[PDB]
């Protein structure tokens, strides 16, 4: 009924010291059914990353449009979008189908090349902008991970600790929502490097 | 170079348009119609050549009327007019019925002018062959227009078109000066037999049959209205009489 | 080849023909006119010539009531005057309908002109032969006239002329302004600034009206009027008790 | 949501909430209801988030050329009535309700649009579900010809009314005051009176905590 | 009625020649004279205001328009098309990319546009080509200062310097001489005077003159404050009053 | 809403409550429900503000044009256009309008055009959901060609009843004189119209 | 001259003719004579049907529109039935919307504005064939003439196509005497075979050769071919 | 009307060919030279850029060398407005392509499309042909590194060395002199700027007037590499190859 309940999943994303992190649940199913554990809904384009949780075929077409975009984007502009302008395109691009949404919950995040300042977003089904400085959280736990969130939480964490931080967030959120869960994955993002661990979690 | 006549919205060097002035021309061999503006109203008369004694006499009327209260009179192309009322007859249902009261005689003039001036725009169509005298009663007045294939139009206290217009604007510019407190729907219409029985002469060789009607706020109640029987008559008489 | 003559595109010496006989079009009605701003006011006086007597005096007219605000007088003949006229009466409501406030005569002006740019650069549309002299009093700018031709050009006055004999009364007008130092007529009454106009036309034309010669329009805050014959006269009068 | 407008003797001003929501759940603590149609001529939005920012910004945007093309400041009345013209357009479907306030070359204007199309006027103005709170304010403290500072606290107070007595609303103040011959100042956070008390215990976790199955190092260069 | 023109009016000749573009180009070269000529830190473009009458007012008639807070542009040629593509560079500034980047687009894109409107009059149906070469110049955050020239064709292309119209010839020459990779915007500006003084048959001051800068942001030109992000526009047009300040120490 | 044109012996007058309401919340209560459409061609607005609004715009709009090429526009004219707008679009809208104009051949008229699309000539007419309280009033009270000061009376106090019953109307009463005179407007506060 | 403003209806000569038109009319000059007449009980169409070879057909050249409505072609035949086709749906849908028979006037009126606008725009052609119509309706018996320019006329009677001015002269001669055979239908056909042969030359009017339709008072448009129209020759 | 006005750009000759396509062509044969040479292990494109200055911004400009894909760019020889209204279109099919089926268009099914846009122009629709001849140079899974050429009329073709633009003929003749199925990317880059060193119609041939690019799958890697040289690039590989 709810096509954002029907696949389930979680997306989280949290700004540390001169660092940002994105994680997401594995889960991909059919209301009760279990199908994939593989199902992964963060992407990146350049250093650009988004996480889509809600209906799962469109986070896969969402997924699909930006590659598209960034492509052309980054062959006319002759450089990679940055977190701020891409921000801008997924809610332009959102906006577009008004009356017709896609059932997605979009999270954006990333450093900014020039500036080295740390960037995420969260928005809604329709394109609304959500810029926090600390975190965003999407998905059928959203509230548990506001309560993760809220209370784990603090300011300029290095990437070790910001690590174990969105981590737990995540983890003991989806442990508390029937669809969510089935293996997680966490990006630790930094100005040069990025790391992607998956974590270990209940899989029932 | 040359050229410049073959296209309709083409401007020639001297900045005239002459496809519009060829059509000119056609206007001019058209039969001689006119229009006399009175004290409460208009009326319209026209020359109908007889070709032949098969025509059925009084039959193939020429005068139109357009809504209930304006009257249509034309020479040069006889089919290219009644295209034109007909677009006049539909921008005058569209006025009505949208402001409910009808149309104005002033705004119903530039109806047909904005009309005809666009077929002088464009090289995909050509301009009308016909000079169209028209007018009738309203809120104030009585009017009496003339339209020219350009587009061009005015108030006229009397007008004339078509082979013997020389003849009928002169009969016509008499009436203006013997008459400054204005002519009478009775007379103009006599005046009227007589100006087309004159024109005549510049078409002398073919029999002829004469077409009045008249639009006045006492004689028709502001209604358009054709003369016939006794009225028509009297009038051809008046005409004949002072033939000689 | 020489088509290039025929519509709108451009000769070998980047030419527009048409554009230039569009031009030679708006002397074919052989008239003259001018405005001038006043203190507070925008007048426009134009020379009225009735030949035929069959014709109805009161229906032979070259000026234009856009708006309650915007007057229009047209150099050219009268079907594409009023080919002008209607469309930029149909913009100017629109415009308000639209912005919620009335359509700036140096703004109507500038939309005229591009309409008439595209007749410049479409083949199937002719531009109109005629030249339109847009004037009000703006209610940011004041006394305002702005003119546009078949070329899609347009541009603001301090005070303008057009016609056969435009050169003479331009001159005229530039010298009145060389020596008053100021670019308007200051005068409180727009009657003078009428009468301004009046008598230099004169000057400049080397000839005397009557109050049937002329036709007169006045644009003041809200409002653009044009005079009758009597009030012509009366303005006429005013000035024969100087000379 | 609370958004208020209010008219002083040189200007208007207009001040809104920060709080954003999805059912009782708090999306955005700190949001910003305060949008630029053009330099003098702001908006606040309550309603739908993405619908009064889209619909801001539609006509910001013919604003701003349609200012170019007339080389002119932009008129109040003329954001009006395209903001009206297009939500009356959608019969109500473009969930923004608006107080759009501003100074041009005619003076200062205050107005209030409706979802359906519907415009007020008027010296002070409320939208939103803390609209009741602050007309309460509003109906209670306003004067004619109050001066700038006044209207500030005038407008910051019905803002603080929907944010203690309306759940709808909360968080921050956010006011943006317009004078007839000076630049419009926008106050971002004019007033930040919900701080968060510091946390009782800090929950950084010792490295290690969590278990991880795979590592690996991630290719953003092309 | 209905525009039945919808093939080419501009087509190849035997020689391989494109008349129509070739014609506006001579169009273009009658047009009055109007460079370019971008400095380390700023850009610069100025024109002639040719007044055609002593009772035109010359304020009326800007040769030189903003397109975005950072671009600005100005030609030579027939002045009714330029106007019309300033209105329609203007909305695709804004249709192609602020209503959905949330930006301002960077000039070499803008001009990309512009060139692309003047490519479809060179082949599209019942049309001629645009009588106008322009000069646009503006700045962005990744490419800096740029200074570009697009032709009826559509072609466009990058100058460190460049004139166009009358007397581009001669201008571009006496450019080439004076131009150098470490000029300051206020030394471009002065030989942009300098350069358009052999233009000039005329008076010459800042009320004949029309020139405009690519360079600091003006927070005094914004018209409000409170977003930090917000500076102000790039792009400024020198005063009547700014120029003769300088014509002084010409 | 509370709304009546009155026809009387130097023109006509209108008059309105100021009240706009969404359910029981006074969401405007100097709300100017008489629109001019033209110099002397006014407007009395009930129903829905969105849609009346719109309505009035686009006559205005329209009248405008009119003037603009055939001079000034008849009172029955207006009617025509808000009846025009309002029958054509009678599944879309919710305007109950009263239209009331001074013309010098024609004096003071009235047309009132309720929900269907219909129009209604009339010596008065009264509209909104507070007429229903004055039905009675208005009938026994109302007679041809009064005076300025019988005709606000009138209205006065017709309309302070309708205030007085039906809680979607209140505020002030407004009022606008169309003669040949000119166009005036009168506000009557509810200190005084309230004890009546 | 000519050949510069001939191109198509759309262009203007310098005298103001409309060549194109002028040509259509040529076709109906090369089109076999027909003839109409009628009194003031009913209306004759008398048509001479012109063969190909001597083992084709005499091409038909009346057609009906209604049943107190048909009409005699001379020219184009496809532009007849197209032109006759139009008539029919108006005849037609003045019956069903209004239930009332179309004005003999009327319908020459249509065919006159259906006729001009094929006159004033680029790219099409004027009609290229005469008509002659022939009705009883409210008002008597009629006869009308169509020519592609877009000219209507009525009369009592006439004839179009190749040597068509001898019937005519026959008729405006035979005028104050056909004009009075009411009430005798066979009469009035007689008088339009002898105003028909005024035209002849080449053969005589056969029976396969000959075709004749009548209207009036109490009789429904109907044609008669070959054996029923021999006792005519 | 305005058949007048038509000029046909898409009929036969009496030869049965193609007016527009043929002149455009002969347009074509004066633009700026480019050529691409394909070796064992990379492609490379190389091209003279037509009319320049002192003044003119190397740095900034592209006139001839433009990036298509990650995996496929072209070298241009014509109108560059034209070409840049087929590169963008070139540029959206890829990313459809790649959107449909998740992985990079194929060389020759991205050179078919744009070939069919050019042939549509000569077959209907009354408008001028592009004035653009390509040299694709691009790289797929299929058939690795790949040569293309299109031009006006819509046809295109495979090619190990090819050049479009001036002097063709002479450039292809030293091309098919020198050229060897084993070449390596250092040695095609050196042949390359030979042909056009040869072909010139310049004095010299110096780095402000070239523009280079080379397609290859670094060793060190396992992809493919597009690399647009820069001005300064191009001066020093100008030097090594014994031309200073
Ligand atoms: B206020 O009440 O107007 C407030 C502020 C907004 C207009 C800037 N409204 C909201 O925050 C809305 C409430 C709403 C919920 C559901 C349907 C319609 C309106 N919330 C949002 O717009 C929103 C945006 N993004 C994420 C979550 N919620
Ligand atoms: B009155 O009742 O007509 C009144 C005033 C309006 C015509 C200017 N109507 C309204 O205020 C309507 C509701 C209504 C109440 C009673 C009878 C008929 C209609 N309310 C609104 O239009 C409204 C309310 N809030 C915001 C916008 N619009």
């Amino acid at each position: 009924s709810d096509p954002s309940s029907i696949n389930g999943g979680i997306v989280v994303a949290m700004t540390g010291k001169d660092c940002v992190a994105i994680a997401c649940d594995l889960r991909l199913g059919s209301q009760s059914l279990g199908v994939s554990n593989k199902f992964e809904k963060i992407f990146h384009y350049g250093h650009v990353f988004l996480g889509i949780t809600g209906l799962a075929t469109d986070v896969t077409t969402l997924n699909e449009m930006f590659r598209y975009k960034t492509n052309l984007y980054k062959l006319k502009e002759e450089r990679a979008i940055e977190p701020e302008t891409f921000t801008q395109l997924v809610s332009s691009s959102l906006y577009e189908r008004r009356f017709g949404p896609y059932f997605v919950g979009p999270v954006v995040a990333g450093i900014n090349s020039k500036s080295g300042k740390p960037f995420i977003a969260g928005f809604d089904l329709i394109g609304c902008i959500d810029e926090a400085k600390d975190f965003i959280v999407s998905g059928t736990a959203s509230d548990q991970l506001f309560g993760m969130c809220e209370s784990l939480y603090e300011p300029n964490l290095e990437p070790e600790d910001l690590f174990e931080t969105i981590s737990q967030a995540l983890l003991n959120a989806a442990d508390r929502d029937a669809l969510s869960g089935w293996g997680a994955v966490v990006y630790i993002i930094k100005k040069d490097e990025v790391v992607k661990r998956y974590l270990k979690m209940r899989q029932d | 170079g040359t050229g410049y006549d073959l296209s309709n919205s083409v401007f020639s060097p001297d900045g005239r348009n002459f496809q519009v002035e060829y059509a000119v021309k056609a206007v001019e061999n058209g039969t001689t119609s006119i229009g006399i503006k009175c004290n409460d109203g208009v009326v319209f008369a026209v020359e109908k050549l007889i070709t032949s004694k098969l025509l059925v006499p009084q039959k193939n009327v020429k005068i139109q009327v357009v809504d209930r209260h304006i009257g249509c009179v034309y020479s040069g192309l006889i089919p290219d007019g009644r295209h034109l009322v007909n677009r006049g007859r539909e921008e005058a249902a569209s006025f009505k019925k949208l402001y409910k009261t009808p149309i104005p005689i002033p705004a119903f003039a530039d109806r047909l002018g904005q009309y005809v001036q666009a077929h002088t725009l464009y090289n995909s169509v050509r301009p009308f062959g016909v000079s169209t005298i028209f007018g009738g009663v309203d809120k104030n007045g009585a009017h009496l227009y003339m339209l020219e294939p350009s587009g061009s139009y005015w108030g006229y206290k009397g007008a004339a078109t078509g082979k013997g217009r020389q003849s009928a604007k002169a009969e016509l510019e008499k009436l203006v000066d013997h008459h400054p407190e204005g002519l009478s729907a009775r007379e103009a219409v006599k005046q009227a037999a007589k100006i087309i029985y004159l024109a005549h002469e510049d078409n002398k060789e073919k029999d002829f049959e004469l077409e009045i009607s008249w639009c006045s706020l006492s004689e028709t109640n502001g209604l358009h209205k054709f003369v016939k029987g006794d009225l028509l008559q009297e009038a051809i008489d008046f005409a004949q009489k002072e033939i000689n | 080849a020489g088509y290039d003559r025929h519509i709108t595109i451009f000769s070998p010496e980047g030419r527009l023909y048409q554009v230039e006989y569009a031009f030679k079009a708006t002397n074919q009605t052989n008239i003259n006119s001018l405005a001038v701003r006043g203190k507070d006011c925008t007048v426009v006086i134009s020379q009225k010539k009735v030949p035929d007597k069959l014709l109805d005096p009161t229906t032979v007219s070259y000026i234009f009531c856009i708006s309650r605000t915007i007057g229009m007088v047209v150099n050219g003949p009268i079907p594409d005057a009023r080919n002008a006229a209607l469309r930029a009466k149909a913009e100017a409501a629109e415009f308000r309908y639209k912005y919620g406030y009335d359509m700036p005569c140096d703004v109507l002006a500038k939309r005229m002109a591009n309409l008439s740019q595209i007749y410049t650069q479409r083949a199937y549309m002719r531009p109109l032969g005629v030249i339109l002299t847009f004037v009000s009093v703006d209610e940011e700018l004041g006394p305002s006239i702005y003119k546009t031709d078949p070329a899609g050009y347009y541009v603001g006055y301090k005070a303008t002329a057009t016609g056969p004999k435009q050169q003479e009364i331009t001159t005229n007008l530039e010298n009145h302004f060389k020596k008053s130092k100021i670019d308007h007529i200051n005068e409180e009454s727009w009657e003078k600034v009428v009468e301004f106009a009046i008598t230099h036309m004169i000057d400049a034309l080397g000839t005397e009206f009557s109050k049937n010669d002329l036709e007169v329009g006045v644009a003041t805050k809200d409002k653009f009027f044009t005079l009758s014959a009597e009030n012509i006269e009366e303005r006429l009068v005013a000035i024969a008790e100087q000379d | 949501t609370t958004i208020v407008g209010v008219k002083f003797n040189n200007g208007v001003v207009i001040a809104a909430d920060t709080r954003s929501t999805q059912g009782p759940i708090v999306a955005d603590k700190n949001c910003a209801k305060l949008h630029r149609i053009s330099p003098k001529i702001w908006c606040a939005g309550a309603g739908t988030a993405a619908d009064t920012e889209a619909v801001t910004q539609l006509i910001g945007s013919n604003i701003e050329l349609h200012s170019l093309y007339t080389s002119r400041e932009p008129r109040v009345v003329s954001a009006l009535q395209m903001l009206k013209q297009h939500l009356f357009k959608y019969q109500g479907h473009i969930g923004a309700y608006l107080i759009v306030a501003g100074v041009d070359p005619t003076g200062s204007h205050l107005f209030s649009i409706h979802a359906h199309g519907s415009t007020d006027v008027g010296y002070y103005l409320s939208l939103g579900s803390g609209s009741l709170a602050a007309m309460a304010v509003l109906e209670s403290h306003w004067k004619q010809d109050l001066t700038k500072e006044e209207a500030i606290k005038l407008a910051s107070d019905a803002i603080q009314a929907g944010i203690w007595n309306d759940l709808g609303s909360g968080s921050n103040v956010d006011v943006c005051v317009m004078e007839i011959g000076k630049d419009a100042e926008y106050l971002r956070n004019y007033l930040t009176p919900n701080v968060r008390e510091e946390k009782q215990k800090s929950y950084k976790f010792p490295r290690g905590t969590t278990a991880v199955l795979k590592e690996s190092i991630v290719n953003i260069c092309d | 009625m209905t525009d039945r023109y919808s093939f080419s009016l501009t087509t190849f000749s035997p020689s391989g020649k494109l008349g129509q573009i070739d014609y506006a180009l001579t169009a273009v070269k009658q047009g009055v004279t109007s460079l370019g000529i971008k400095a380390t830190n700023g850009v610069v473009i100025a024109t002639e205001k040719k007044s055609s009458s002593p009772l035109a007012m010359s304020e009326t008639l800007s040769k030189v328009s903003l397109l975005t807070p950072d671009i600005g542009a100005v030609y030579s040629g027939m002045g009714p098309d330029y106007r019309v593509l300033v209105d329609k560079s203007r909305k695709v500034a804004h249709t192609s990319y602020k209503r959905i980047y949330g930006e301002y687009p960077p000039t070499k894109l803008l001009v990309s546009e512009v060139a692309k409107i003047m490519q479809e009059a060179t082949q599209s149906g019942g049309v001629r080509p645009f009588g106008v070469s322009l000069l646009i110049a503006g700045h962005d955050e990744f490419n800096g200062f740029s200074l570009y020239q697009v032709d009826p064709s559509g072609s466009y292309f990058p100058w460190k310097a460049t004139a166009i119209g009358k007397g581009s010839v001669a201008a571009k020459t006496f450019l080439e001489k004076r131009w150098n990779d470490e000029l300051e915007l206020e030394d471009a500006i002065h030989i942009a005077l300098l350069t358009l003084k052999e233009s000039v048959e005329g008076e010459f001051n800042g009320d004949t003159i029309e020139l405009a800068i690519i360079g600091d942001e003006n927070p005094d030109l914004l018209g409000y404050t409170g977003i930090p992000t917000d500076k102000g526009p790039r792009f400024r047009k020198l005063t009547s009053q700014e120029i003769n300040d300088r014509l002084e120490a010409l | 809403t509370s709304i009546m044109a009155v026809t009387f012996k130097d023109g006509v007058i209108l008059g309105a409550d100021s009240r706009t309401t969404t359910g029981a919340y006074i969401a405007n209560r100097v709300t100017d429900k008489l629109t001019r459409v033209h110099d002397k061609i006014w407007c009395c607005r009930s129903g829905s503000a969105a849609d009346t609004q719109a309505i009035a715009d686009i006559v205005q709009y329209h009248l405008e044009l009119y003037t603009s090429q055939y001079g000034t526009p008849s009172t029955e004219t207006a009617a025509s256009v808000f009846k025009e707008l309002c029958y054509e679009n009678k599944d879309n809208l919710t305007a109950g309008i009263i239209v009331a104009g001074y013309d010098d051949k024609n004096k003071g008229e009235v047309y009132t055009i309720p929900l269907g699309g219909s129009v209604h000539k009339l010596p008065y007419a009264i509209a909104g959901s507070g007429s229903t309280f004055i039905y009675g009033y208005c009938d026994k009270n109302f007679r041809e060609n009064m005076s300025k000061e019988e005709t606000v009376d009138f209205i006065k106090h017709s309309l302070s009843q309708a205030i007085k019953w039906d809680g979607s109307s209140g505020g002030v009463i407004r009022m606008v004189v169309l003669t040949a005179a000119g166009v005036e407007r009168l506000i009557f506060y509810p200190d005084e119209y309230e004890q009546l | 001259f000519r050949n510069n403003y001939d191109g198509d209806t759309v262009t203007f000569s310098p005298t103001g003719r409309l060549f194109q038109v002028e040509y259509a009319l040529e076709a109906i000059k090369q089109g076999s004579v027909t003839v109409g007449l009628r009194s003031n009980t009913h209306a004759v169409l008398v048509a001479l049907k012109r063969n190909a070879d001597e083992l084709s057909s005499y091409q038909k050249k009346i057609i009906k529109c209604d049943e107190h409505m048909g009409l005699s072609l001379a020219g184009l035949a496809p532009d007849a039935r197209v032109l006759s086709n139009y008539l029919r749906q108006q005849c037609n849908y003045s019956s069903l919307v209004f239930n009332r028979k179309l004005a003999v006037e009327r319908a020459g009126h249509l065919l006159c504005d259906k006729a001009q606008k094929n006159t004033q725009s680029y790219g099409g052609r004027p009609y290229g064939v005469g008509l002659l119509i022939i009705g009883y309706d409210k008002s008597g018996a009629h006869l009308l003439e169509f020519q592609p320019s877009g000219n209507v006329t009525e009369l009592y009677g006439t004839a179009i196509g190749a040597r068509s001015q001898g019937a005519k002269t026959y008729l405006e001669r035979t005028l104050d005497t056909f004009i009075k055979i009411d009430g005798n239908p066979d009469e009035l056909i007689k008088a339009g075979v002898e105003a028909i042969s005024q035209s002849l030359r080449d053969e005589s009017l056969t029976v396969d050769n000959l075709s004749i339709a009548i209207v009036g008072k109490d009789t429904p448009f109907t044609i008669y071919d070959g054996e029923a129209v021999a006792k005519y020759i | 009307g305005s058949r007048r006005y038509d000029s046909r750009t898409t009929i036969f000759s009496p030869e049965g060919r193609l007016y527009q396509v043929e002149y455009a062509l002969e347009s074509i044969s004066h633009a700026g030279t480019a050529i691409g040479i394909m070796a064992s292990d990379g492609i490379v494109l190389a091209a003279e850029r037509k009319v320049t200055s002192t003044l003119l911004e190397q740095d900034t400009s592209t006139e001839k060398l433009y990036k298509l894909n990650d995996k496929i760019a072209v070298a241009v020889a014509g109108l560059t407005a034209d070409a840049e209204i087929l590169i963008n279109t070139a540029r959206i099919h890829a990313q459809n392509y790649l959107k449909t089926y998740n992985e990079d268009i194929p060389v020759e099914i991205l050179v078919r499309r744009l070939s069919d846009i050019k042939q549509g122009y000569t077959q209907h629709g009354g408008l001028r042909p592009f004035g653009v001849s390509f040299i694709y140079a691009g790289y797929d899974d299929r058939y690795g590194y790949q040569l293309y050429t299109s031009n006006p009329s819509g046809n295109y073709t495979g090619w190990k060395a090819i050049s479009v633009g001036a002097n063709t003929s002479a450039a292809q003749t030293l091309l098919q002199m020198d050229y060897k199925d084993d070449m390596k990317v250092d040695d095609a880059i050196e042949l390359a700027l030979k042909t056009l060193s040869k072909t010139t119609d310049s004095s010299a041939l110096t780095y402000d007037r070239l523009e280079f690019a080379t397609i290859r799958k670094g060793a060190n890697d396992g992809e493919v590499y597009q690399k647009i040289f820069k001005p300064q690039e191009i001066k020093d590989i100008l030097v090594k190859t014994g031309i200073t």
